[PDB]
């Protein structure tokens, strides 16, 4: 639980190809600012459907 | 013993110049020395009046000895000049050779002080101001004329009258080095890199003492550690009373010098080893730093023993990021046999290991007063050996005092000594040192060792010493005078002649 | 920035937790506040939350940059941060007990200090006193003889 | 607190402007952060705006007190601030070149 944002932004760079414009330490939760993760919804249904 | 011994040791590895030296000592340094003491006391004359009484066509020795004792003293005094120039630069709390000076644009050090040690930009550019080649000689460099004048003035102020004025200076300046040397030994053996140098001194590279070069060097050094064939000891042993036990003195002197010859090698290598192990730790720390700065490891995980495994533990994790760092290479037994030469052994090694100890503005002054009062005596004897045969030649009208002749010799040698104070000055000194210390000494020694036992008769000399001291000499002296000494000499001679051709003549 | 604690302190080396990062960010904010008051005569209230830090590592290294107080899109150019640090480096060192070779700033290298020691070239007066004593010895000993004759 | 710059530094004594007050408040916040981690094992984020300062004077003296991070009515008792300072005094001295 002390690498959450490290891994979030590593994955973002490596597989999406998107870099953050300001460095974000471990006091943030950038994924939790999404409607689906803050309201407890499964997200894989948008992949398989496509 | 401090300025030519360790260099002539390191060039020949370091272990192959202690067995031949001692064999040649016990076989040639003692018997010839006893012989020349005994003659000096029997014939009752100086270094020239003797070889002019034995078959008078042999007066040449009285001139070869004088000429060679002049050629040696020509530069054995400018060495004292450099030493006292160093001695003057002490008496300041930050030692001048401990930092690099900045250029006109105060951003970094001067070039050659950065690419080399900070102490080499005090000996090669501020003291001497060496030029690139021997064929290139420039100004006169006044700030060494000052030291030359001071050296040739101290000498003339001490030997104004031969004996009756070297007495007191011998009382003082022949006991001082034997306590400062012990003070430096006690400090040397407790350093960090001791027992790593003095063990390097005694490991003989067996396939090295089978070369004529090392034998020739030991042979030419055992006659220069003493002062045989200089014509100085004949005259000194031509003053005391007749019924004096000429043997005892000879033997004790022979065993008080050959002992202080391995007692100075120990102290010098106890500092060379320290400097080498210091540079080795510095290289290793630099490698460790270049690794961690490159891979971001914690501080105390790469230490001197798990280094190789930790270096293997990174190359298997970042193969493209690893093959860019320029690593060094450094192993001991390769930092010991480095570029160390005379005129640069007691000024480049001892002066950088003297600034890494507390209260250095005291250790430096002690060391250089030791060197000065160790080198002054020798010049006392040499000046006696050049002054005695001159007035025994009727060259000056006998009505003039002795002070005038000593002063004339001093002035003449000083005025000739302008050749070493030029820019390209260290090269002339290296050349004269090498050749005038190597070749004429052993030929004069052999010629006299032959003349005494085969032109004066050995039996006459035998019963002569018998009447003098009170007993025929033991069989040892007989066998070492009659066959072994001249035979060894011939060998050394031929080796010198076989070590001159087929060896290129190069200087640095 | 690259920090080396075991080299300088050797022992007594404190541990670099997060409160040290707090103190470091505050020191940099102070240095910036000082520079924009003694050069440009502004009065800007940098805080420790205007000093952004990235890529922390065990070796004790990282990167940082500075932004204007409440404007995330206003980065102070690097050639000004370098001057502010050049100006307050000696206090930033003291706050941590580091000594300018264990707190390197990687592109800011130190130079301050003049090498003008010698006023007199002290070897000259030592040569003078030795020359005086040697000449006085020479004359007294050449006059001893003429007195004894 | 009472500070005497001309005594210690004598010369080279910097001038005590407002940025020094900023640095002082940050040092006290650091000391408090250290004490509530190596004694009480909390993790409290004191900032320099939690260190309140009163009665500034030329002699370079003043009073201060500390409050919990976002609670203006929560004053740390004085007998704890005294211990936190006893613990980090040697670093607070060094940040200013003063000598106790
Ligand atoms: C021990 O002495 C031998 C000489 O007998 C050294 O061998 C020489 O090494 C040099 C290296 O620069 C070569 O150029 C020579 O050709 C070698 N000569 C012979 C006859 O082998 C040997 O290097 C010495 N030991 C060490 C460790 O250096
Ligand atoms: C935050 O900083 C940015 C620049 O770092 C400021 O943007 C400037 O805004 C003015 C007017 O909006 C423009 O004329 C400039 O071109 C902008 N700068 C750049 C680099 O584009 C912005 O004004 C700042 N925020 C505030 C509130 O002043
Ligand atoms: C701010 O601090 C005050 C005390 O300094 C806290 O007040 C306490 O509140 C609890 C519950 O409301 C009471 O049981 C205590 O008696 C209060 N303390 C005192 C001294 O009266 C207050 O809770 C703090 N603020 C927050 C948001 O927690
Ligand atoms: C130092 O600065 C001066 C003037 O700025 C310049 O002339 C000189 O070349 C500089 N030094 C070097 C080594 O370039
Ligand atoms: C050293 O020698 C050079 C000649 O290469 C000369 O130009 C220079 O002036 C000398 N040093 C000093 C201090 O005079
Ligand atoms: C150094 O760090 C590595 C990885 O953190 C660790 O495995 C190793 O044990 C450390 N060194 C020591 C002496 O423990
Ligand atoms: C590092 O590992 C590669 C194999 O991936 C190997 O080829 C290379 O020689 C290694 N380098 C060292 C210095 O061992
Ligand atoms: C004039 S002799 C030069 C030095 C002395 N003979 C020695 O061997 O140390």
């Amino acid at each position: 639980k002390d690498q959450w944002m490290k891994k979030w932004w590593e994955m973002k760079r490596e597989i999406v190809g998107v870099v953050e414009p300001v460095p974000h330490d471990e006091t943030y939760c950038d994924p939790a600012s999404l409607f689906h993760v803050s309201n407890d919804y499964s997200f894989i249904r948008y992949y398989t459907r496509t | 013993n401090v300025w030519r011994f360790p260099y002539l040791c390191q060039s020949h590895g370091g272990g192959a110049f202690m067995i031949p030296f001692l064999i040649l000592l016990v076989l040639e340094g003692i018997p010839l020395l006893y012989l020349e003491f005994a003659i000096g006391q029997r014939l009752r004359r100086g270094s020239l009046g003797v070889w002019s009484s034995i078959h008078p066509a042999l007066k040449g020795l009285g001139l070869a000895s004088m000429l060679t004792s002049f050629m040696v003293g020509l530069y054995y005094n400018t060495i004292i000049s450099w030493i006292m120039w160093y001695l003057f630069n002490s008496f300041q709390e930050p030692l001048p050779w401990s930092d690099c000076p900045l250029n006109e644009n105060q951003t970094g050090y001067v070039d050659e002080c950065a690419r080399s040690s900070p102490v080499d930009y005090f000996w090669y550019r501020e003291t001497l101001n060496i030029s690139t080649s021997i064929s290139d000689s420039g100004s006169i460099q006044w700030w060494m004329l000052l030291c030359l004048a001071c050296a040739w003035s101290v000498l003339y102020m001490c030997t104004i009258r031969g004996i009756e004025t070297t007495g007191k200076a011998v009382y003082i300046t022949s006991t001082l080095p034997y306590v400062v040397l012990t003070i430096f030994l006690i400090r040397g053996l407790t350093l960090k890199g001791a027992t790593n140098g003095i063990v390097f001194l005694f490991t003989p590279n067996v396939t090295e003492l089978a070369q004529p070069d090392t034998w020739l060097d030991a042979g030419a050094q055992v006659f220069f550690s003493f002062s045989l064939a200089f014509g100085g000891l004949i005259s000194f042993s031509s003053y005391n009373s007749v019924h004096n036990n000429c043997e005892k003195d000879s033997v004790i002197v022979s065993i008080i010098n050959g002992f202080t010859s391995v007692y100075v090698a120990i102290v010098v290598y106890s500092v060379i080893g320290f400097r080498a192990t210091q540079r080795y730790d510095d290289c290793f720390s630099t490698n460790i730093l270049t690794l961690i700065n490159g891979f971001d490891l914690p501080e105390g995980n790469v230490t001197q023993e798990n280094f190789v495994d930790m270096q293997q533990r990174c190359n298997a994790s970042d193969p493209a990021a690893y093959a860019q760092l320029v690593f060094q290479t450094c192993d001991i037994n390769a930092f010991l046999s480095e570029a160390v030469e005379g005129t640069g052994l007691a000024f480049i090694v001892f002066t950088e290991a003297i600034t890494k100890m507390p209260l250095s503005p005291l250790w430096s002054v002690l060391f250089f007063i030791m060197l000065f009062c160790l080198g002054l005596s020798s010049m006392f004897g040499n000046m006696e050996g050049v002054v005695v045969p001159l007035q025994d030649l009727r060259v000056i009208p006998p009505k003039w005092p002795k002070e005038v002749l000593t002063g004339l010799i001093c002035l003449g040698t000083f005025l000739i000594g302008f050749i070493f104070t030029l820019n390209s000055g260290q090269y002339w000194l290296s050349l004269l040192d090498s050749y005038a210390g190597s070749i004429p000494l052993l030929i004069i020694a052999f010629c006299e060792m032959f003349s005494v036992v085969y032109v004066y008769g050995v039996d006459r000399f035998n019963k002569d010493i018998e009447f003098m001291i009170g007993h025929k000499p033991n069989i040892f002296w007989q066998v070492t005078w009659r066959v072994v000494s001249p035979l060894l000499m011939l060998i050394i001679f031929l080796f010198f002649f076989v070590v001159e051709v087929s060896q290129e003549l190069t200087y640095s | 920035v690259r920090i080396s604690l075991k080299s300088a302190l050797g022992d007594k080396a404190y541990e670099w937790n997060d409160n040290e990062m707090y103190l470091f960010r505050s020191s940099v904010a102070y240095a910036m506040r000082q520079y924009f008051l003694k050069v440009k005569n502004q009065m800007i209230l940098f805080g420790e939350e205007d000093v952004r830090v990235a890529n922390l590592k065990p070796r004790i290294s990282f990167n940082f940059f500075v932004t204007a107080p409440k404007n995330v899109s206003d980065i102070i150019p690097r050639t000004e941060v370098e001057k502010a640090i050049r100006m307050s480096r000696s206090r930033i060192n003291d706050a941590f007990r580091l000594n300018d070779n264990s707190l390197e700033f990687l592109g800011i290298q130190p130079t301050l200090g003049p090498p003008n020691q010698p006023p007199v070239s002290i070897w000259l007066i030592v040569f003078g006193v030795v020359m005086g004593v040697i000449v006085v010895g020479i004359v007294i000993l050449i006059f001893t003889g003429i007195r004894d004759r």
